[PDB]
């Protein structure tokens, strides 16, 4: 249901942008040629098949430490998770996430939801 | 609206970052290229930047340009801060009709001034 | 002036009107219970 | 005849509004302000107080200065002390 | 009994003007949403502490169990803002208030003499079950709980929430059910 | 690219509709109000794009 | 000849308009802020008493 | 919001525009233009298509709040929606309102 979704707004796009081109002075060759180029990198990163693809007070830092890298957050191939949120909630270290209409591209596997409740302690 | 150059008020800024070296105390003449680098609007576009010099600097009725680089407009005396007491030994100019929107930033707050013209025999009395 | 002309005081009078949104006011029948105190 | 209510039913919904838009906003970026201030103005000469005031999210009394700065205001003898661009 | 502390507030200067926004994007767990407070709110795991730095350069530290632990927490966030590359300095670390907290072990009925006076004692049951006894000599207000837990607030100084206690043992021991 | 010069002579002439436009400058007056309302959101967004690249 | 009923209602008749009327006034305040106002809390029960 | 444009269907877009303008078949400012319809599609698209109910749980590190969007980082969490678990130990969560 997600490869549907995407040609889904594909085609969409690709029929607004088509009076963008041409009003910007473009053939619509180029336009299919934009069609083939984005089908060509989603089939080449061979990541889902889809119909598409079908075809004192001054020495401070004498102690230091306390804080950590941040290099650990990022690595660019992080599980991304993008939703929207409902409410945030954090009682002392308690949090607590009401989340809606995310996909979860985790575990290399690609999952979708329409609400998303969860748990952590920080 | 008559004619408008990109971003609205670009000059106004440029105006604002001319103003804003003189009361830093860094004086120096700038080129409007040099002040657009400045107000980092230098890539404003030939058209724009073309715009700016035949109407908004000509706009400007005190606008002042010594020759290639141009000149504080706002106040044409430099706001040296000092020679106060030489200002006020001729009574007929009576301090050059000084401002107080020209004070309080010509180089120092006014308040740091009044306290040294307290002490000295200039007296300070605003309408 | 209880049993009748009252309710029709009341019930005949100008509608309340107050308004974006507007408010409508419309009295209904007066009722008149034994003295208390 | 007499209720109990503990917070009266009026007083509980503005507080809502009230929390959701923490009254007016902060004072900062004049310059970014100026320019939507001078888009207002090429509308109309001369613009009203509280027209400006519905424009920008920041507080009255941060606006006043800002638009003091840009122009002396001017009453037009309609009231309203209608803003305009100095000439200079 | 020994009342035991359960919060220290303290004020600590920078000494500097801050960009509260910069400390927000680098610094780690930091939020700065200038709509609902319009200061940086900053927490550390190690010594649980809550702290908002302010734009001005003026910090507010809170969660802290006792005075050495609210000193430490406060350095840690001064050492962070010097790491960010903002000029820090430590001014002035002065504990504005101790909350403690401690049990009598006995259940206690004030009722009895609060009709023939309530001087220094003011209990509403609608607005709370708890007495709130604000005593003069030491500044602290002692709230008493029908369960016999009493909570100390207002002292600047350690003795004061030691001092104010022994004061009232007194009065709920005549009390006593 | 004379082709390219000459599309830009016809928006020269879509200039000339803008010294109509000058002009111009009622109904006009809510289309740029809405306008202003729309430079506000395009602030935000643009804010908010900083913060997807910080995602990215 | 007017008797007891057909004078007291020249009276009440009057000061029922006046309840009226104040109840116009204090509501339209507050809707003003927008607030909404409460007809029970409107009606100042001492303008016919 | 800019939101999706660094996803695997908002990036192979861009890389898509990157080239156009290099072998001068499209140009630059099209290009944002183009962004911008895209913005509008995938927005609508999400909110009114497809909708799935879960359940789930997390443990957390850094956290962000700007622009009312939320940026996590969670560490040694656990994933499952409905019969599918997923056992993650590193994941960005970027949520806007």
């Amino acid at each position: 249901t997600v490869p549907k979704l995407y040609r889904s707004v594909i085609e969409d796009v690709i029929n607004d942008v088509r009076d963008i081109f041409l009003d910007d002075g473009v053939d619509e060759q180029v336009l299919m040629e934009l069609k083939t180029l984005w089908e060509n990198k989603l089939m080449q990163s061979r990541a889902v098949d889809g119909f598409h693809s079908e075809e004192e007070e001054e020495p401070l830092n004498s102690e230091d430490d306390v804080s950590d890298e941040e290099g650990q957050e990022l690595f660019d191939t992080e599980n991304v998770v993008v939703c929207q949120y409902d409410k945030i909630h954090r009682s002392k270290n308690k949090w607590k996430f009401h989340l809606k209409d995310g996909i979860m591209n985790l575990n290399g596997r690609d999952y979708i939801f329409s609400k998303a409740i969860g748990d952590a302690e920080w | 609206s008559g004619s408008s150059g990109y971003k609205f008020g670009v000059l106004a800024k440029i105006v604002n970052y001319m103003k804003t070296r003189h009361q830093r105390g860094d004086t120096h003449p700038l080129t409007l290229d040099e002040i657009l680098d400045e107000t980092q609007h230098l890539d404003i576009g030939l058209k724009q930047k073309q715009w700016l010099m035949t109407e908004a600097l000509v706009n400007n009725p005190k606008i002042e340009v010594i020759d290639g680089k141009y000149a504080f407009k706002p106040k044409y005396n430099v706001r040296d801060k000092k020679a106060l007491l030489r200002l006020l030994d001729q009574h007929d100019q009576r301090g050059l009709g000084g401002i107080l929107l020209e004070d309080i930033e010509e180089a120092l707050p006014n308040s740091q001034k009044a306290v040294k013209a307290l002490g000295d025999q200039i007296l300070f009395v605003n309408r | 002036f209880i049993q009748m002309s009252v309710q029709r005081i009341v019930e005949d009078a100008p509608p309340i009107d107050l308004q974006p949104p507007r408010y409508l006011l419309k009295f209904e029948q007066i009722y008149l219970s034994k003295p208390t105190h | 005849t007499n209720y109990k209510p503990v917070a009266n039913h009026q007083y509980n919904i503005e507080y809502e509004r009230k929390k959701k838009e923490d009254g007016k906003r902060a004072r900062a970026d004049k310059q970014h302000v100026l320019d939507m201030l001078f888009s207002a103005f090429e509308k109309h000469q001369y613009y009203n107080l509280k027209d400006l005031v519905d424009i920008t999210k920041q507080p009255v009394v941060y606006l006043k200065e800002i638009l003091k700065e840009i122009g002396v205001q001017n009453v037009k003898g309609i009231h309203k002390n209608t803003w305009e661009l100095k000439p200079e | 009994i020994v009342p035991q502390l359960q919060n220290i507030v303290s004020t600590v200067n920078l000494g500097c003007k801050l960009d509260l926004k910069t400390i927000a994007l680098r610094a780690r767990n930091a939020e700065y949403n200038p709509k609902r407070f319009a200061a940086v709110i900053m927490r550390i795991r190690e010594p649980r502490t809550t702290a908002l730095i302010f734009s001005s350069g003026k910090m507010v530290c809170t969660g802290a169990k006792s005075e050495e632990q609210s000193r430490l927490a406060a350095r840690k966030y001064a050492r962070v803002v010097q790491k960010l590359g903002f000029p820090a300095k430590f001014l002035d670390f002065k504990i504005q208030n101790m909350v403690g907290s401690c049990d009598v072990k006995f259940p206690i009925r004030l009722e009895g003499l609060v009709l023939t006076h309530q001087q220094f004692s003011s209990y509403e049951p609608e607005l709370f079950p708890g007495l709130i006894y604000r005593m003069i000599k030491p500044r602290i207000v002692l709230l008493i709980f029908v369960s016999g837990k009493v909570v100390l607030t207002g002292a600047k100084v350690r003795a004061e929430i030691y001092e104010a206690f022994e004061n009232i043992y007194p009065i709920l021991k005549g009390f006593r059910k | 690219a004379q082709l390219k010069f000459f599309e830009q002579l016809d928006q020269i002439e879509k200039q000339r509709k803008d010294e109509q436009e000058r002009e111009i400058l009622q109904l006009r007056l809510k289309q740029k109000a809405k306008e202003m309302q729309q430079q506000e959101l395009a602030q935000m967004r643009q804010r908010d794009a900083n913060l997807t690249a910080l995602a990215a | 000849l007017d008797l007891a009923g057909p004078l007291l209602a020249f009276l009440f008749r009057g000061m029922f308009k006046n309840l009226l009327k104040e109840v116009r006034i204090y509501a339209q305040k507050f809707i003003d802020r927008g607030k909404d106002f409460n007809l029970e809390l409107a009606i100042k029960t001492r303008i016919i008493s | 919001y800019q939101l999706y444009r660094n996803t695997t269907l908002g990036n192979s877009l861009q890389e898509s525009l990157d080239e156009l303008i290099q072998s001068q078949q499209i140009t630059p400012q099209l290009a944002l233009q183009v962004l911008l319809q895209f913005d509008k599609a995938i927005n609508a698209a999400l909110a009114q298509r497809v909708r799935n109910r879960v359940n789930f749980r997390g443990s957390l590190n850094t956290y962000r709040f700007c622009d009312n969007v939320w940026t996590f980082v969670l560490n040694d969490v656990e994933f499952r929606e409905v019969t599918e678990l997923i056992k993650v130990d590193k994941v960005k969560i970027v949520a806007c309102d």
